[PDB]
């Protein structure tokens, strides 16, 4: 009944990676694949430098390609706006992996699917999520979009401005990258090349 | 299967992911710490944890890990690999006896001990002294720190210390010099300048590279490099000529700025923006800018300050300029940091105690006949700081005195001290050479009988006391036993001491016993440390509550601006005039630079794989401009040779212009070659390899790195292990 | 451009899912040359369902052979779920129905020739499906709109490509002519694309596509080059699209 | 939501110009017959270029009888310049000298197999055209790569199913294969669109579309309805994609 | 040389048409066609209630898709970057109104396709354009996008955010949306109902 979010101020985000080996050890995330991982980018020339650091996961889109495409139901969206994967009908036929935009998807080796999981596991014991909770600079807030007292959701009213990543994609990504540093907004590589 | 949905214990312990030594919560499950969390209470890391921490776990866990002790097979050679497992027991005599051997031939001042690591209280600052030796270093000296620590410690009578003691949340306006926040990835310090920056603070940025805190900046000055110190003053010079600075400030906690002024009379902005190549205009507007936050601006001095060679000066000048800021002892620029109070184990004095900086009669009239052999490197510089890269010329020169055996306790000798070839030949010259630490490095590897010890989780450490706003202590629990043949710091140290005959200085059998006893000062015991982690003191932070008490906290008097007397009287010109046009890097070179990557801390954390996932290698940054007209582009890697011709495997090629077309940048701790350690082993380039020459600090006992120049061949991109099949070794605990 | 630590951009289905992708364009084609063959009261209508049921059967194994997922059997969900909106879902039925009801078409019983209609429609689903599970990822440049129509025409390439070489009269006209239907859009493909995935597209595969492009002009000469050549160009295009189309691409 | 004025978002081709895409796409498949009847030195191959001949004229004088510059008579330019990028430009001269070609193969002159071959490669540039003038608008979404498959199929169904009418032989059996293409993609066509641009194409058209898919399925069932049924299916959907398809929306 | 640009501050515009009537007036635009137009949108409920007024024409994108696709030459973009139409050549076949994006041309009854010039006629006479010169608001810039003293470059200079229309069609617009009001960016008809 919440709608889970996320929203990361860019203008606070140093890319160290904090949040991403948080999520590493509390996930145990096997080698190779990342549920969170960080890019940054430099948009140029000096007395006009911007660097963008900006961290990357799930964006538990509201509206997920990588749901709808997934043959055995094991790719749902939860009631709250979590994606998850049920592991036990994973056939890991990659279908979500082909319909995320985003590239947070990985095949375990376990021989599932696996990706971001928005710390289920404590969100449920009333926990925060993991990188949200080492993050140092503050940057990253959680909560349920609905409730006005939630730190997303306040943070989204603070911010200069909001961005998600390929938002003309028909997900509604609810990973909201606060105050990107690039007054054109967040960085793409066809803006570079 | 999930670590969280099964056995947990949960201990109060402290990062040794670097030395901020956060506190934390380590959460195990069996013998594995799965997972470690800032907590709040701890004022370090209140929650929160840098990715370090995060990862640091992981070196106990990692098979390559250092497991049982092992003694050079006799006849081979130290560079060589061949070592044999030995016990404990006939380590610990094989290294006493040859100790001795040395004490009875040489006298103990022969042995050198070097460390880092919370466990260098027992081999830098306890068990040397008990021995005798004042060549005892640590590399956050004279190869980080020790400029800015003489220079505090001539201004106001302070250090600066671990934590330093910068007011973050008040600052209204941060000046940057160096201090590559983000990257260096010091917990509390991120916290508190992403909190300044969240409060309208305004950062501006000086250094050559647009580094990540630039990017967070109102103003970045690219600054041609190793000239700072003609920005500052240029600075002193508009706070004063254009009357800016705080006057009372100036009159009442101050001594000596009558000098100030007329010693920068000519440092102008004009003058200042020849060197810099930052427009007068520019500078100008910086310290008027600064000037109108008047006691909230900061030039919070950066910690790792041997650059160049003359950076007692750049400190002082900065220093000052906070004075005439006024914000020493204010909120926000600096507060008072005080220790905290905590008894010491009670124990006869020792051999040779030193005293950390404060002078008047700093090393010449405090080193002499008392003890007995003074630190070797006595006469090099002012400071009566040892400088850990000037003990090693005794290693092979055998002059002032020779220097057989060296300790090396957690202390890569081979990427924290610069001119490795040096260091090599010192070490085969020595009569004995031991090597504590965790994982397998080459500096260990050629050791003679090397000492696993155990790693941060499964030891109890003697406690840390950070001096702060609040001063606190922390306590370090085993989440769970050591691992394999491995042990404790505070128990080598122990049986060392007493296969030395020190056991006076051991006096207590157990850590825990050495820890109550400890902790009996303050009404308080072992357990219920265990249960708080953190016991957080008073301490006094502002000016007004020393002043409203009747004291003020400095050196001599008052901060002496421009000053210290015993310097000025004999040995060396009292200011910092020093701005002294660093050489240039010659045509087709680069002056090379460096500094860290968030993911890693020093080089001892290549090998984690959590970590070297995240960063696998390092990266050249050249300026795009400049790699275009070399033939460079983004795939490609490149040799980098310094000056002195050595050569640097290959690195990756970073184009991306942040940076002057003057310099060059890697992340330090790379370029490893151990073997051993597997997934450390051929990545990236070294910049300590290229650092084959050093300008010494003859103030502070300070390595100046940064004037090595480095240039760029091309080369294959290198053939490397997997290191995600590397990183899938499963750690078989034994 | 820099990372710490990485974006899942990795290739998720390899050479052997691209090699699966060929079998099932073969398995759906032939399973419609054997419903068409039935329906139309052929002789060979037999010949034709068994070898479809072999394809189709050599595929299912090959799709749980290459599956991570197979000693954990969690296939049976792909059976025991009702997923419509998934192209994959759909080419399990499709090959699963239509493998029961070539069984039952091969053992003459249940029934006869109204099964031929249950055959065409599942072979028609299995030769719909893969096109659309590329297709249905609008997140993948590369893989548009025509996948839909470059895959059903490519299988029915294998399909008669085979059905020719197993010298079947009928065969190798209609494989002429959806050769040519084939080949043409699969030219016009690239100019559909915006440059940016064109320009990917030819940067890595391209020669590879000009030149299936090209072998699959042997369609139209000679005989036992025929066959060969436009089941080699059809199966050349639908192992290259799925292996270049796993862009994600700015 | 308001406007002062208006943005220029109204249908830019219309019934008028859709009838040209549906005679078009008869001219090229009927030249493309015309080309490879020549080929195979059947017989027909004549007045199958009369016709090709015909409908190009049919169409070019309806391309220009519904030019709003018709009476500028800047058509010239067509002729006097080079425009590969552009599928206009591509379509007036493979048409154009696709009436040449054929036009000479009707007068026996100026050669013969080697007009036949021309003929035939200036009747798949004019069959492909169309399709790439959709196809190409990136910013239409319901003109998506399907467009390039979906045109070039359907021109073949209109000229195969019009040699259906005027009784020749061979072609209801290309005719059916091809219309089951057709239908085929035509059918999966609108899941191979972004939810609101098929949302889209199904309020405006659809229940046109699916009768047309439906309409197409009578190509399979009474021999002498199959070609009407093909027909009006394949201009049914050609006319439709082309007046539904001018849509930027968002 | 120069890269011709314009920037339309939004944060000023007030969506009075006064340069759509200016630009009807200047350029004889007939009756049902534009080649300016105002957008006007609201988003949101009562405490967080934003309107974007969007004045919207030819954008002359630097990478316009509506040139290539020309058969006749008539449609074409110019040296400084402007996109015109030749009538000489046009023959009306309306593919350059396929391929724009933006609604941005039209059918000129005089049998031609036209649509916003950058007022090529005042620009060549060293004018700025009828947009432009008539604008209470002075919320439009113009000028050469290389010349750092232009309007237009001092406008994105000073600017908050920078927007553009679908930037996602790669057509690189040089019509530049300042400050836009929303957080989320330029309002899209798809972020409605
Ligand atoms: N060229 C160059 N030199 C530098 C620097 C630079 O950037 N460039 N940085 C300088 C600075 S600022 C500093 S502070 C110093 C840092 O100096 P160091 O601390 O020397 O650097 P590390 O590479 O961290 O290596 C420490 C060693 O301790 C081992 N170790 C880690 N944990 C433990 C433990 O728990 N117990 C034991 N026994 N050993 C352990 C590691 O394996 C490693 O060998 O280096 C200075 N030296
Ligand atoms: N991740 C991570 N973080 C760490 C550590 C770690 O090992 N890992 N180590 C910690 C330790 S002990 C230390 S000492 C610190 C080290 O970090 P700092 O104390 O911040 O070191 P600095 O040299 O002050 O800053 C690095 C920057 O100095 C710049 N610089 C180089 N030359 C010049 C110059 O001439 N003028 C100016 N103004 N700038 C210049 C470089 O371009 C670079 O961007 O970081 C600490 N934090
Ligand atoms: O195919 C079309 C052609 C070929 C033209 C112009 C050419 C001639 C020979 C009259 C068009 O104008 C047009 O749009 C009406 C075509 O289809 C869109
Ligand atoms: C990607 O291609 C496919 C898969 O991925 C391996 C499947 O799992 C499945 C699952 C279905 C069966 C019948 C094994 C199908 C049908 C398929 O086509
Ligand atoms: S903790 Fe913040 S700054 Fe660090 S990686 Fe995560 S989002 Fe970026
Ligand atoms: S890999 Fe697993 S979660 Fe993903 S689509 Fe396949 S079955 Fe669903
Ligand atoms: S970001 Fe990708 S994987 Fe995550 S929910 Fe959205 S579509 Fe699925
Ligand atoms: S929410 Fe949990 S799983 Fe997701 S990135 Fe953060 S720590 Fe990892
Ligand atoms: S600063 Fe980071 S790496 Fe260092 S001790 Fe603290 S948490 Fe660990
Ligand atoms: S004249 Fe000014 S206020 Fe009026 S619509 Fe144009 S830009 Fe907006
Ligand atoms: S309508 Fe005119 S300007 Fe547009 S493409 Fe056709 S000829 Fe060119
Ligand atoms: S705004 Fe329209 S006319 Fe201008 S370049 Fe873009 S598509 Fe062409
Ligand atoms: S610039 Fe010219 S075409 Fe554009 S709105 Fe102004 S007057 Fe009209
Ligand atoms: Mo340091």
């Amino acid at each position: 009944m919440p709608r889970y979010a996320m929203a990361i101020d860019l203008s606070l985000c140093v890319g160290c990676a904090a949040c991403a080996v948080a999520c590493k050890m509390e996930n145990e995330v096997p080698p190779g694949v990342f549920n969170l991982w960080i890019r940054e980018r430099e948009v140029g020339e000096y007395p006009n430098l911007v660097v963008e650091f900006r961290p990357e996961q799930c964006l538990h889109c509201e509206n997920p390609p990588c749901v709808p495409v997934c043959p055995t139901g094991a790719s749902y969206q939860t009631k709250d706006g979590l994606v998850l994967v049920d592991p036990k009908k994973c056939i890991a036929c990659g279908a979500c992996i082909a319909a995320c935009p985003y590239d947070a998807r990985y095949l375990h080796p376990a021989g599932y699917v696996s990706k971001c999981t928005f710390c289920a596991h404590r969100l449920e014991k009333g926990k925060v999520p993991a990188c949200v909770e080492t993050c140092p600079t503050y940057c990253r807030t959680f909560g349920d979009l609905e409730d006005p007292e939630s730190p997303v959701a306040k943070a989204l009213k603070a911010a200069e401005r909001v961005d998600v990543l390929r938002p003309e994609q028909g997900t509604r990504p609810k990973l909201f990258y606060l105050n990107a540093p690039s007054k054109k907004g967040l960085t793409r590589e066809s803006e570079v090349h | 299967a999930p670590w969280y949905a099964q056995e947990v214990k949960s201990v109060y312990q402290i990062c040794e992911g670097c030395f901020w030594r956060c506190g934390i919560v380590a959460h195990a499950v069996g013998n594995r710490v799965y997972k470690v969390e800032g907590y709040e209470a701890n004022p370090k890391s209140r929650g929160r944890l840098c990715p370090r921490g995060q990862g640091a776990p992981q070196t106990t866990y990692d098979p390559d890990r250092l497991k049982r002790p092992l003694i050079r097979v006799e006849g081979s050679q130290r560079g060589e690999g061949k070592y044999r497992v030995a016990t404990w027991e006939e380590a610990l005599d094989h290294i006493a006896k040859k100790m001795l051997e040395i004490r009875e031939k040489y006298g103990p001042e022969a042995i050198a001990f070097f460390g880092h690591g919370t466990g260098d209280y027992w081999f830098v600052d306890f068990l040397p002294a008990a021995w005798g030796s004042p060549n005892a270093a640590k590399p956050s000296v004279s190869l980080c720190t020790a400029p800015r620590e003489v220079a505090s410690q001539w201004v106001f009578g302070r250090p600066i210390g671990g934590h330093e003691p910068i007011d973050w949340e008040n600052a209204r306006y941060i000046v940057l010099i160096g201090h590559h926040i983000g990257e260096d990835t010091h917990n509390t310090q991120l916290q508190d300048f992403a909190l300044a920056l969240k409060n309208g603070a305004k950062v501006v940025v000086v250094d050559p590279r647009f580094s990540t805190a630039a990017a967070k900046a109102h103003r970045w000055l690219p600054i041609k490099p190793g000239t700072d110190t003609a920005l500052l003053l240029a600075w002193i010079h508009v706070l004063i000529y254009e009357d800016l600075y705080d006057k009372e400030y100036v009159a009442k906690y101050t001594v000596g700025f009558e000098e100030l002024k007329a010693h920068v009379k000519d440092f102008t902005p004009e003058w200042a923006e020849k060197h810099t190549e930052i427009p007068a205009q520019v500078i100008r507007e910086v310290a008027r800018e600064m000037a109108a936050h008047k006691p909230r601006a900061v030039l919070p001095p950066t910690r790792h300050n041997v650059w160049y060679g003359d950076d007692t000066y750049r400190v002082m000048a900065l220093l000052y300029v906070n004075v005439l800021l006024g914000n020493y002892g204010r909120p926000g620029g600096f507060y008072i940091a005080q220790s905290p109070y905590l008894e010491k184990y009670p124990l006869p004095p020792l051999p040779l105690e030193p005293a950390a900086g404060g002078c008047s009669g700093p090393s010449g009239g405090d080193h002499e006949p008392e003890g007995f052999k003074p630190r070797a490197d006595k006469g090099k510089f002012f400071a009566r700081s040892t400088a850990i890269q000037e003990l090693i010329e005794p290693m092979i020169t055998g002059e002032p005195y020779p220097i057989k055996g060296l300790f090396a306790y957690g202390i890569n000798l081979f990427h924290s001290i610069p001119n490795v070839p040096r260091t090599k030949e010192a070490l085969k010259n020595l009569d004995l050479y031991v090597a504590i630490d965790v994982l397998p490095q080459e500096h260990v590897m050629w050791a003679d009988v090397i000492l696993p010890e155990a790693t941060y989780l499964e030891r109890y450490d003697d406690f840390v006391l950070v001096a702060h706003k609040t001063p606190f202590i922390q306590l370090r629990t085993p989440a769970h036993e050591p691992l394999f043949d491995t042990k404790p710091g505070w128990w080598i140290a122990r049986e060392l001491g007493l296969r030395l005959g020190l056991e006076q200085y051991f006096p207590w059998k157990t850590i825990e016993e050495y820890l109550e006893t400890r902790l009996q000062s303050l009404g308080l015991d072992l357990e219920t440390m265990k249960g708080m982690g953190t016991l957080v003191q008073r301490g006094k932070p502002w000016l007004e509550d020393w002043e409203k008490e009747g004291r003020l906290p400095f050196g001599t008097a008052s901060g002496k601006i421009e000053l210290y007397c015993q310097r000025f009287k004999e040995a060396g010109h009292q200011p910092l005039p020093v701005f002294t046009p660093p050489e240039e890097p010659p045509e087709g070179f680069y002056r090379l630079l460096y500094g860290r990557s968030p993911v890693h801390t020093f080089a001892r954390t290549q090998n984690n794989w959590v970590l070297m996932e995240m960063d696998p290698e390092n990266e050249v940054w050249i300026h795009k401009e400049e790699a275009k007209r070399l033939g460079l582009k983004e795939g490609d890697y490149v040799m980098l040779v310094n000056q002195d011709g050595v050569k640097e495997g290959p690195v990756r090629v970073k184009p991306t212009a942040r940076i002057r077309k003057d310099c060059v940048y890697i992340v330090h701790g790379f370029g490893h070659k151990a073997p051993l350690m597997r997934l450390a082993h051929g990545r990236g380039a070294s910049d300590n390899y290229l650092q084959t020459r050093y300008k010494l600090d003859p103030i502070s006992g300070g390595a100046g790195l940064r004037v090595n120049f480095v240039r760029l061949e091309k080369a294959e991109r290198p053939r490397l292990p997997s290191l995600t099949g590397l990183a899938k070794r499963p750690f078989d605990e034994r | 451009a820099e990372f710490y630590g990485l974006p899942n951009a990795q290739e998720f289905w390899h050479w052997t899912n691209a090699l699966h992708f060929v079998l099932v364009g073969l398995a759906g084609g032939v399973a419609l040359l054997a419903a068409l063959l039935h329906l139309k009261g052929d002789a060979e209508a037999r010949r034709y369902t068994l070898y479809a049921l072999m394809l189709i059967a050599l595929d299912l194994f090959i799709l749980w052979a290459e599956s991570p997922a197979r000693f954990r059997f969690t296939h049976i969900w792909l059976f025991l779920s009702f997923h419509p909106t998934s192209p994959i879902w759909w080419g399990a039925w499709g090959l699963g129905l239509g493998f029961l009801t070539g069984g039952l078409l091969y053992l003459g019983k249940g029934s006869q020739r109204a099964l031929a209609w249950a055959l065409l429609v599942f072979s028609l689903v299995a030769l719909s499906y893969p096109g659309l599970a590329l297709a249905v990822n609008l997140n993948r440049p590369l893989w548009n709109g025509l996948m839909a129509g470059l895959f059903p025409l490519t299988a029915l390439v294998l399909a008669l490509g085979l059905a020719a070489l197993l010298k079947s009269p009928w065969a190798l006209f209609p494989l002429r002519v959806l050769a040519g239907a084939s080949l043409l859009l699969a030219l016009l493909y690239p100019l559909t694309l915006p440059p940016e995935a064109r320009g990917h597209l030819l940067e890595e595969a391209g020669f590879w596509y000009g030149l299936f492009l090209l072998l699959g002009l042997g369609t139209f000469w000679q005989e036992r080059l025929a066959p060969w050549a436009g089941l080699l160009a059809a199966a050349g295009l639908r192992a290259l699209l799925v292996l270049a189309g796993q862009w994600q691409g700015l």
